[PDB]
């Protein structure tokens, strides 16, 4: 079964482009699809970032579409993101969750979760 | 690392299905698999999930035991099948152990079943293979843990023997694709065919990859044989019966020999695709699989949205309907459209023939785990401490000793060889419409049982096809005479007359004395030819013999009754009496030269052979010596050596002894060889009375006759010129001529001819009757 | 449970040596291996320990890298070895406990190497198979990780082919081992033997560990056809050939057929050990590998107290010397006669063939590791972060690249397909002393090169037979019957000698007038039988007729010159002139009667046999009708209608026309009949070519001469007894007797003569020479 | 490396025939011989007895000769020393020892030493 780990979160500015490296265990990992849920303190969980299994097409929350990029390596058993044009509120607990099955995005039945990081963000 | 569709239950039955295609040569050592197979792959991953849903709702089979699974993907390849097999035992071998896999629903190649069987036999994991149909997988020394709900190709071997025998075909040439399938199957068939009383002409080992010239040349050796043979048993595959058919086109030999192949081309319509009209009258066979229907409904209700227990459903869709589900995960960004809400599997659906077998196998396991539970956890319901962890060797024990009833109401069943019964469908390709061709039944096979429902088979075309290497001439007079080649390829021959089939193969010439009964079934006594009257054409010899006796009885009446006749008694009376004796001894035996040869009658018969002739000439020499002794003794033959006596009784005692000399010579040449016949039959046909005659005993008495006549006619050269009487002695030199000519002209028609008996009768009867007619019949009138 | 011989290092190289024999036939599903192999696995565990000692101690190979090993038992069984492969991978498959196997020194059977390959390549663990020959392991798509240090079987198939073709051997039995070695190697051999003129007696396949009854069965199937096909080309392993030799003892096959082996029986004094005489003169083929001598040192210096690292050592020892150990651990109860410590290993001690290779293979792993150490992390020492842990794919890249000279001095480098070069050293098993046995280098194969010196081979030059189903029995005037099924193994036969063989399978009857010449390579003219010259046996009649022609000139002298004779100064002169014409015709008959056998001279022969016979009777019919035209109005005949006239020239007219009717009719039928010299066959041997005829076609010539013979003799009735002219009653009578009787004599002899014109000249000569010397000597002698 | 444990210690008076069972723990155990050692209170670890690897050849010290009975089962990975006629000097700490690559008995290589016990013979 899958065991996750989330890195790349940290103290960056309003306009600071930062990495999000969600490394994983399990060898099936290129079967799964990743997403990053966004739940900062005081605002509940909303799915903002996502990516299919193959890489293929991918998904960003329209609210931040063009303010990020997503990448993945089936090779290294690890997915990646990047924030662009960061804001004080673009922070959230970045629960890199992972769904094999699902519906239309963003309602995938995210099976295997990571710790995710409340990315400390300032200006 | 691959995907693994799993149900968390209690006892877990692993599975290896052929989800994808085998890696193409590009990436075989990389071992990544091609596209989904949709009819072998995910159809079956859903059949298995379905059947575990059933068995976990069924109250009989495993109450209070959940029945999980771990499905993997074999890809129809050995290396990927084995990577997966290793993954099943990985967890079992040692965030801890989850569950040892109880069994493995065995991957659908024979030759990835074998290669996985090795790895599972190590661990005690019984493997049930729904389509591993090779011969080698019954040998449970190697593949001990190898169940299956399909028959070995030994049962196709049996079935194709049943068809070729059930039409009294016996001279069927054999072809096969090469490999574990085609060679093993065909070899088992071949030996079975041998012992059963079948035959072959060639055993072609054609490849699935061979050149057009290769099928051409194998078909060419078949073709040289084709004037005899008309049936070609095949363990050929799809592309191989295809390539053989491709050679048949190139020759223009579309419908000639009744090819009769195994299931390599039963429902393979591809073997005849754009080609059908050239495979008319080929009696193929397959496995009797029913379809399975609650599975159809489960499949065609599969909501792509509602499933959460099966990866490769998404890819099943996206490969069947070519649409990338933009919102759904694992989207195939390499397919060009978007998925509408309204597609469903109802279109182009074909439930596979190996599906009844997959669900039979998943049962045979669930009933193995059940039967094990009923017999090794008694009084407790579901998992006891025994069977926790569930042993594999004891499971194999119950699993092989567990009879069952399947999905299609048929019974799954295991021998000691861990193999299945073998239920088959026996099919033909024929005129079904206006020149149209579709694979259709005639009937079935069953365990040992045949069902040829003959009426539907090929509309008397396969009802008139026939071949044997020699058309049975099992009637007498007609041996089977072969070369030392093979038991079917003989030759019929007709027997010689003397022979008859006691030994069926070899007409027994029985002994002489028994000639072969009609139809040459034995031999019985031969008819014989003794010759008493001997014919009406021989009643002619009898007519002259009889008639001569009538006139000579009349001469004994009125001749001796007179007593006084001056010409008769001119000379010595004793000489006259000697002549009378001479003539009637010459004509006593030719009245009975008719006689029967017997051992007792042999003195009677073989006497009358030469002694009838001897006395016949004793007559002629008495008269010859009367005239020559009266020539010598009187002044007619003048000579210094005229040996007369004083009392003419001495001149007649010389005559008595000059007749007793020939008497002695002939009885001597008889008693040198005592009387018998020697029944020389010049043939098994010709049977006649043929007594011994040393040709010596013909030429000697003959020569004695001729020499005594010629010495006396030499003295009587002077009465062939002048008689001094009523013309007696002149007519008697005329007698000498007219009798010696018929004797010495008779010799080559007795010698150089074939028939002898009546001819000696002719010679001697004629000689005496004409001697009488020319010396004794005139005198009776001249002295009245 | 099984022992592992583990030595420590920082890189560990597993190995699969066949320590024990294969499990017994029934026991393989239990996988208990019988008896320690003493030459074949235990020397090789000592090889590997010795070599890793050496390489741990070498200052340049792997310096400050230390090597371990984990030898495990292969057992020469797929199931037994694949267990142990799982034990290799198991360490890392499922703080710290164990250490990963980097390399594997692959097992010796091709089959166990395949099975272990199919498991190891899944884990990235290279395999080097010190002697696994089968060509199937030459496709690096399936068997990626497979390196040899040996030649693939295609070379060995090629070598043994070069042997059997060189000795002229064609038709050879072929038993082989079941499994991949025997299969792939034997199939390669057999495929070549097809193309290179050979045949097959029986392609048999028997397993190694097979029970006796199967080997007995193979000796039945291999000793049938021993009367002909005496060279069984066994492709087998050691133990399969051993089971053959066991069945050769058990039944008395001892000296029957040869045994031309293969690398499985390379140079093995354990497969003939106790079967020496049973298979002497066997032509085996090993790989060129010098025996390693530092190993013979280290091995024959092993006390039973210094091996604290070879677990099979004690059981090895107890087995070697048939001696139990009184208080050593793991003592075997079955063994008896407790060992004395003073035991050497020098006792009938063959080291091994493959010992050069086993050492080379361990070096290949040593080099691949050291190439990796100075290609990934060069400038560092011992271990570095890269290769820790090793990547078996990277290491494999180094292995396939990296060349080196191993211990034995030989060069070894890997191809694109992991193979390696090798020569083959042929051997011949021989009586080498007063009853003592060796394999000796009796030649070498190397890359088409094949050097073997037959006088030194088996010590016999006539030696083994010219092995073929049918001889070079195709001497001139003989064909081939093709047998039916094998063309190479045909059936020899002399064709019908009347048939002349042109093509090698078609003997053909020559056309007429041409009789088959020498060697049946054509047909030559049945010559002309020229009857145109003479012949001494006929020259008697030729010169007699020439004297007939002489006295024809004499009657012309006495008659044609001086007419002044009362016979021609009285008679019609021209009757005597035309009997002179007809007699000169009956005498020039012999000149024109010999004729050449061409149609011109064929009609000539007709012009003599029917026509000159018609003219012979021209003379004779003129005689009869002449004297009879004067007999018409004479007393000598009684008639009122006279066939006469008053002109003497009209008498010659009537005689002339009653000749010329016959003449014209004969000229009519012979201008009608096409006569010809004919190449008829009264017999195959005669040089005949001589003229044909239907005899009833010349019976009409005889028939008219002969009805007129009846007329001539009919007039000789009274003219025989009307003595008027100078006794010409006598001579005319007797000579019409001579001509009638000699015609009526020759006519059954004419049809008794197969060729008739001999009889014709003979009879016509007599008849007309009587006409001269009998109707002309008296008349012209009294009027001389 | 096969690890060992003992089972069946007991404070039993003289004459009481007592059982000791040393269980092994691992694969590859039908390839090991076993031994039983003891050390009396302030003594030396005497070699009590032992058995061959295959089973079917057993050794007993002179000091207990033929009285005590050693057997092995390989399926269980266990050896059984059943002692008769126990006497107060048959008291000692009893250790099991897996011996392999040994010389003549009792000069083996006992490398896989067990846990140890106390099996006293009281009054
Ligand atoms: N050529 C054989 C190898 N070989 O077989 C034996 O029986 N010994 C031996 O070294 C094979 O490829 O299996």
């Amino acid at each position: 079964q899958v065991q996750l780990v989330e890195s790349g979160g940290g103290l960056v500015q309003a306009g600071g482009s930062l990495r999000l490296s969600c490394a994983a265990s399990g060898r099936t990992f290129t079967s799964y699809a990743m997403g990053w849920f966004r739940q900062a303190p005081g605002k509940e969980r909303e799915s903002v970032a996502a990516i299919s299994s193959s890489g293929g097409s991918t998904h960003y929350a329209d609210s931040v579409k063009g303010r990020f990029t997503i990448s993945r390596d089936n090779s290294k058993n690890t997915v990646y993101l990047q924030m662009n044009s960061l804001k004080p509120e673009d922070t959230a607990v970045y629960y890199c969750a992972a769904a094999m099955y699902g519906s239309r995005w963003p309602d995938w039945e995210y099976d295997y979760w990571g710790q995710g990081t409340q990315v400390t963000v300032s200006s | 690392q691959r995907s693994v569709a799993r149900m968390d239950g209690d006892v877990i039955i692993g599975a290896l299905f052929s989800v994808h295609h085998q890696p193409p040569a590009e990436k075989v050592p990389e071992r990544k698999c091609g596209e989904i197979r949709e009819q072998y792959g995910i159809q079956r991953v859903e059949a298995m999930f379905h059947t575990l849903d059933k068995i976990n709702a069924d109250p009989v089979l495993l109450p209070n035991i959940t029945l999980g699974s771990e499905i993997r993907d074999s890809c129809w390849h050995s290396s990927v099948a084995l990577e997966q097999s290793i993954e099943f035992i990985r967890d079992s071998l040692i965030g801890r152990t989850k569950k040892p896999i109880a069994g493995v629903i065995g991957p659908g190649s024979s030759s990835v079943a074998i290669q996985v069987q090795n790895l599972l036999q190590l661990f005690d994991i019984p493997q049930i293979a729904y389509s591993a149909t090779s011969i080698d997988l019954s040998d449970k020394t190697l593949y001990k843990y190898f169940l299956r709900v399909v028959p070995s190709d030994t049962l196709q071997a049996r079935a194709m023997l049943d068809i070729v025998k059930r039409y009294n075909w016996t001279y069927v040439s054999a072809v096969h694709t090469e490999g574990n399938y085609g060679e093993s199957g065909m070899d088992a068939f071949k030996e079975l065919a041998a012992q059963e009383g079948l035959c072959i002409a060639h055993s072609d080992k054609i490849y699935s990859n061979a050149g057009e010239k290769s099928f051409d040349r194998l078909l060419r050796k078949l073709r040289e044989r084709l004037p005899k043979a008309r049936v070609v048993v095949c363990f050929c595959e799809g592309m191989t019966v295809r390539g053989l058919l491709s050679a048949m086109r190139r020759l223009g030999v579309v419908g000639e020999f009744s090819l009769i192949g195994s299931d390599g081309w039963a429902d393979r319509d591809e073997v005849i695709e754009g080609y059908e009209v050239e495979a008319n009258g080929g009696i193929t066979i397959k496995l009797q699989s029913p379809e399975v229907r609650s599975f159809d409904d489960y499949f065609l209700k599969l909501r792509l949205d509602t499933n959460h227990r099966n990866p490769w459903f998404q890819e099943f869709w996206q490969h069947r309907f070519q649409c990338r589900l933009e919102g759904f995960p694992q989207e195939n960004s390499n397919f060009k459209r978007i998925c509408t809400g309204n597609e469903s599997l109802e279109e182009n659906y074909v439930q596979d023939s190996k599906m009844g077998f997959v669900i039979n196998a998943i049962y045979a396991m669930a009933h193995g785990l059940q039967n094990m539970h009923h017999a090794l956890c008694p009084g407790h319901v579901g998992l006891c401490d025994a069977m926790k962890p569930i042993d594999g060797s004891k499971l194999l024990d119950f699993l092989i000793k567990s009879s069952f009833i399947g999905v299609s109401g048929e019974e799954v069943w295991f021998d000691e060889k861990g193999d299945a019964p073998g239920r088959y469908d026996i099919m033909n390709l024929q005129y079904t419409e206006a020149n149209r061709y579709d694979y259709v039944h005639v009937g079935t096979w069953h365990e040992g049982v045949l069902n040829i429902d003959d009426y539907k088979i090929q509309m008397n075309k396969s009802g008139v096809v026939r071949s044997v290497c020699s058309e049975p001439c099992l009637k007498g007079q007609i041996k089977v005479i072969r070369k030392g080649e093979v038991s079917c390829c003989w030759i019929c021959t007709a027997c010689k007359e003397n022979e008859y089939v006691q030994d069926e193969f070899t007409c027994k010439a029985c002994d002489l004395g028994w000639w072969p009964n009609a139809d040459l079934t034995g031999c019985e006594p031969i008819p014989v030819r003794y010759l008493e009257w001997s014919n009406i054409e021989s009643i002619i010899a009898i007519a002259f013999s009889c008639l001569g006796i009538l006139v000579t009885l009349f001469v004994t009446l009125i001749f001796v009754l007179y007593r006084d006749t001056p010409v008769v008694k001119s000379s010595s009376r004793e000489l006259c009496y000697i002549i009378l004796a001479g003539i009637f001894l010459g004509y006593v035996c030719p009245f009975t030269l008719i006689a029967k040869p017997t051992t007792t009658s042999c003195y009677l018969q073989r006497l009358l052979v030469g002694l009838s002739s001897a006395m016949c000439y004793s007559a002629l020499v008495t008269k010859t010596n009367r005239i020559a002794r009266i020539l010598a003794g009187s002044k007619k033959k003048i000579c210094t050596r005229k040996p007369r006596f004083m009392s003419a009784w001495a001149q007649v005692i010389i005559a008595s002894i000059l007749i007793s000399v020939q008497l002695t010579l002939v009885v001597t040449l008889i008693i040198m060889e005592p009387p018998m016949p020697i029944l020389s039959y010049p043939s098994i046909k010709e049977v006649y009375l043929i007594c011994n005659t040393s040709n010596l005993g013909v030429v000697a008495p003959l020569g004695y006759n001729g020499l005594l006549i010629m010495s006396c006619t030499y003295y009587a050269f002077k009465t062939r010129n002048v008689p001094a009487n009523f013309n007696e002695a002149k007519y008697i030199a005329f007698t000498m001529y007219t009798t010696c000519i018929i004797w010495l002209a008779f010799v080559p028609i007795y010698f150089g001819s074939n028939y002898k008996i009546i001819t000696t009768c002719f010679a001697v009867s004629l000689s005496v009757t004409v001697a009488l007619g020319c010396m004794f019949t005139p005198k009776m009138y001249i002295i009245i």
